[PDB]
Parts: structure tokens; sequence; C-alpha cells
């Protein structure tokens, strides 16, 4: 199978920007190379074909470039709609493979992370189940890593996060992390913490509570 | 203008069998060679297979050659691919496309053993302050969040749901607001599970 590599899976950008999205064969696919944007929504278009053609309906300020290995996507100049997600697709051998995807954001200043612990509701800890929420409010950029520990034991395999779109406004990102526990386990420690690390803090902040205070 | 519908996406549980649509208009469907790409959630596109116009010709990608079957009916300018047992891995939407200049919008396979299940909904009381409503234990996608009935929508994030390992979803809505406005203003949560017909609505306070 040729594998398709896109070795920039994030790329940040201005509007206005020239932007370059790059795509390499593990054998020579004789030009042979799609590039596909999908959009936010999900909506799927062919862009380039064949390296360089461009497909019917889309503007000239998308060009490809490139042979045997190694091939180009270039927006000349980024617009709003152009924000997406890139993919060269390969269809000289069969089966025809993707590349693993660039996604198009927009750059900003690094801004730090607002961070709030949330205990477990005692409605919720009635059904048996405890799920203490850590949140990291509007930072930039997306990479942020939060590290779970309870009575100063690090938690793993308990927890799992999720992280909003790119804001529209202030281009910032927000994540969401739950850990989960059984009530029994909730209740044989006192200690609930999250500690998270970014580009835009010094050191890692902690936000933590003690159970039932 | 070219167009490809999809259709015939759902549930299904594991080891059943599916088969989807695209039906095409704007074009002469007999004259193309047609594809089936799809896309796990939060993955990239793979491709699944190809047809030649007289059938011929079908060309799959060999890890899916003995579950699925394509086919076309140009009387019917429908393209069909048809899954057999179907496991959590197929989870996708499946796109149609004209060659691959053209494609569907999508039709969605959610393979799972989970039934019906509208949320329970718990607070995530405050103590610039944040407050939320966690949305939890419920199947399939989607929920939909306001708060204050949408009078509220400035510094709301409302996040992806992440599957648990019971095969239930959970999502956490979050608004950040005053300290000030806490003794004095009501943020309720209104959370709407259609695919239950559950609505809830959860006032959060300190």
């Amino acid at each position: 199978d040729i594998q398709m590599t896109q070795t920039t899976s994030s790329l940040s950008a201005s509007l206005g920007d020239r932007v370059t999205i790059s795509c390499s064969a593990s054998q020579g696919i004789s030009n042979y190379l799609n590039w596909f944007q999908q959009k936010p929504d999900g909506t799927v278009k062919l862009l380039i074909y064949y390296t360089s053609s461009l497909h019917s309906g889309v503007p000239s300020r998308f060009s490809g470039s490139g042979s045997g290995t190694d091939y180009s996507l270039t927006i000349s100049n980024l617009e709003p709609e152009d924000i997406a997600t890139y993919y060269c697709q390969q269809y000289r051998k069969l089966p025809y493979t993707f590349g693993g995807g660039t996604k198009l954001e927009i750059k900003r200043t690094v801004a730090a992370p607002s961070v709030f612990i949330f205990p477990p509701s005692d409605e919720q800890l009635k059904s048996g189940t405890a799920s203490v929420v850590c949140l990291l409010n509007n930072f930039y950029p997306r990479e942020a890593k939060v590290q779970w520990k309870v009575d100063n034991a690090l938690q793993s395999g308990n927890s799992q996060e999720s992280v909003t779109e790119q804001d529209s406004k202030d281009s910032t990102y927000s994540l969401s992390s739950t850990l989960t526990l059984s009530k029994a386990d909730y209740e044989k420690h006192k200690v609930y913490a999250c500690e998270v690390t970014h580009q835009g803090l010094s050191s890692p902040v902690t936000k933590s509570f003690n159970r039932g205070e | 203008e070219v167009k490809l519908l999809e259709s015939g996406g759902g549930l299904v549980q594991p080891g059943g069998s599916l088969k989807i649509s695209c039906a095409a208009s704007g074009f002469d469907f007999s004259r193309y060679w047609m594809n089936w790409v799809r896309q796990a959630p939060g993955k990239g596109l793979e491709w699944i297979g190809e047809i030649n116009p007289d059938s011929s010709t079908i060309n799959y990608t060999p890890s899916l050659k003995d579950k699925f079957i394509i086919s076309r009916d140009n009387a019917k300018n429908t393209l069909y691919l048809q899954m057999s047992k179907v496991r959590s891995e197929d989870t996708a939407i499946y796109y149609c496309a004209r060659q691959m200049g053209y494609w569907g919008q999508g039709t969605t396979l959610t393979v799972s053993s989970a039934s019906t299940k509208g949320p329970s909904v718990f607070p995530l009381a405050p103590s610039t302050a944040a407050l939320g409503c966690l949305v939890k234990d419920y199947f399939p996608e989607p929920v939909t969040v306001s708060w204050n009935s949408g009078a509220l929508t400035s510094g709301v994030h409302t996040f992806p749901a992440v599957l648990q390992s019971s095969g239930l979803y959970s999502l956490s809505s979050v608004v950040t607001v005053p300290s000030s406005s806490l003794g004095t203003q009501t943020y309720i949560c209104n959370v709407n599970h259609k695919p239950s017909n559950t609505k809830v609505d959860k006032k959060v306070e300190p």
C-alpha cells in the first residue's frame, strides 16, 4: 500500500498569508495526486487533481505542484472560508490511499487558560458514580496537558477530554476533562486536583478541592 | 448541478447488516466510475472501493473486500453499498463520489449495542466565575444545550461529547459570568435529546 504522509497535522496562519501544505508518497506515484478540502461542517470538495489541475468551481488562489514522491498545495492568500482540513490522496495504485490531513487554524498571541475544578454533585453521587470536571477556558495555542491527582496519586486511564473548535471572535480554545470514579472510591480520598501545563503558564497551575469541605 | 444524495444510515447492532444508497442527479450516471469513501469519528478519510459504469470491474480496499459489496443500478441512477458483519470499527460517515470530483454529503452508520437513553443532567456549580451542566449517559447523539432559553450566549462553550466505555455519551456545557451576578442572576441550562424525546431544565447555583 502506498503510504502518504502529511507530517504537519496542524498549521497556523493568518488571513491574507500564502500557505503551503506538504504531502509525500512512500514510493513514486507519477503525478496521480488529488487534494481535498474538508470544511468544518464535514463537507468534502476536490480542489486539485493530477497534481496541478484545478477542479471546476475552485478559485485559482489554490494551486498544486510536485513529482515522484513530493507534493504541495499552495493557497496564495488565505481567506476565512479556507480554514478547513486538507487531505492528499494518491490514485496511482490500488488501494487508493489518503494522507492523514492538515488542519489550518488562525495564529494569535499566546494566552494562558483560566482553570476551574468542579466536584461531583450530591445528586450524581446518589446514583453510585462521581464525575470530577476540570475546565480550561480560552487559551492559545491548542496544545495543553491535564494531569489528575487523587491524594497525590496520578490518575491514568480513568479520564476523558474534549476540546472546542477555534473561537471565531478570539481565536482561542477551551478544554473540558472529566475524571470518573465509583462513589465508593471517591469517598475514600480527600484531595482532588487537576494540574494544567500550557505554553502560557510559566509553570503548571493546580486547581484542587478537599472532598466534603 | 451534479448532486449526490445519500441515505440509509442509522443504528445497527454489531454483526448486523445495512445497505446504503446514493441517488445521483444532474449528470449522466451511466457514464461514470463511482467511489465510496468513509471517515470514523475524529479520524481521516479512508477509501472503500470503486465500480465502473457496466459493473464489470469492482475494486475494494483489501481489508474490506469480504465485508462490503458495491453495486449500482444505472436505470435508477443509484449506487449502493452493502455492509455485513458490521463492527465498532465500521462506525463512520460514508460518502459516495463521482470519480473523486463530486461528493455526497454523507450518511452515518453507528454500530452499537446500546439502547436509546436520555441524559441525566448534573450541575457544575460555581464558587469571573464558571458554571455549567454535565450531561451524562445518553444515546445516541446529538444533544443540544442552551442557557436561559437562549438569552445567554456570550461566554458559553458546549464541548463535543465523549463516548464512554459503557457505550453512552457524556458532554459538558459551561459559561463564564461575573462573580457579582451569582447572588442575583438565574442560570438554567436547557438540554434537549431529540432521539429519546427528553427535555431537562437544570438550574445551576452556588
